[PDB]
């Protein structure tokens, strides 16, 4: 995350860390339920063996709500295509189950047509993750989270050197110096409706980070949502 | 008029079925008496921040 702000006690419990053999996160997740995990599919070329990491603020001291799973199934959609990044989304069954706490909770699905009318014409979403704090630079210790504007999908368009299809939407800022970046691929996308966290996207590219003219691409998970119910149900 | 109407009136989801609004929730959830809000049926329910 590129500007933004650390998440106090108890505000993003949905986030998950994808880390790899040496305890060094690569990417973000959702919590979706006891058992299940969304990221990016993009994030499965990304480590051989991983795992995933709830309920933590901090990678350089123990909390109290830490808590490592051990991944059973990867479902990664079957259309998925790296030349463009079309139907960059996963699925993940854990071995064992959540166990629910502080900072450890899961966001809510919502239904396609009322989230595309209603939570994705708000004037703002909700990034967070672990990522790198510059394009270049190195990934934060401290959990992150950012207010992005939804961006006119036209003026996206118009604005992108690598093509945005239907199953990709915009968010962030023209020139401010603030959106998502390596590292936080796969983690959520949320929108706040009357006090309740609906999860609305995937961090999924860009080209570079917080560059000026250029925005932040999310997988629109409104497009997904009988392929994630799908997914939880096997 | 209706959905676009403050929401119709409803905490999550709000649907217009013929010439009226119709409430619903996320999954943990179920609707109450008056058919507009939303009541968790257990502990740490969907799209709420912890307080414990
Ligand atoms: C080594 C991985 C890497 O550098 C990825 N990052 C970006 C650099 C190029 N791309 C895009 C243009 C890309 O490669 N795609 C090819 C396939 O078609 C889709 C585009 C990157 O994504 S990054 O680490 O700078 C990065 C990653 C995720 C991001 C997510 C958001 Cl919301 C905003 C910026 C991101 C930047
Ligand atoms: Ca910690």
């Amino acid at each position: 995350i590129v500007g933004g702000q650390e998440c106090k006690d108890g505000e993003c419990p949905w986030q998950a860390l994808l880390i790899n053999e040496e305890n060094e996160g690569f990417c973000g997740g959702t919590i979706l339920s006891e058992f299940y995990i969304l990221t990016a599919a993009h994030c499965l070329y990304q480590a051989k063996r991983f795992k995933v990491r709830v309920g933590d603020r901090n990678t350089e001291q123990e909390e109290g709500g830490e808590a490592v799973h051990e991944v059973e199934v990867v479902i990664k959609h079957n259309r998925f295509t790296k030349e463009t990044y079309d139907f960059d989304i996963a699925v993940l069954r854990l071995k064992t189950p959540i166990t629910f706490r502080m900072n450890v909770a899961p966001a809510c699905l919502p239904e396609r047509d009322w989230a595309e009318s209603t939570l994705m014409t708000q004037k703002t979403g909700i990034v967070s993750g672990f990522g790198r704090t510059h394009e270049k630079g190195r990934q934060s210790t401290r959990l992150k989270m950012l207010e992005v504007p939804y961006v006119d999908r036209n003026s996206c368009k118009l604005s992108s050197s690598f093509i945005i299809t239907q199953n990709m939407f915009c968010a962030g800022y023209d020139t401010k110096q603030e959106d998502a970046c390596q590292g936080d691929s796969g983690g959520p996308h949320v929108t706040r409706f009357k006090d309740t966290y609906f999860v609305t996207g995937i961090v999924s590219w860009g080209e570079g980070c917080a560059r000026k003219g250029k925005y932040g691409i999310y997988t629109k998970v409104t497009a997904f949502l009988k392929w994630i119910d799908r997914s939880m149900k096997t | 008029k209706l959905c676009s109407l403050d929401n119709g009136d409803c905490d999550q989801f709000c649907h217009e079925e013929q010439n009226s609004v119709v409430c619903s929730c996320a999954r943990g959830y179920t609707l109450a008496d008056n058919g507009k809000a939303c009541i968790p049926t257990g502990p740490y329910p969907c799209g709420k921040q912890t307080l414990e």
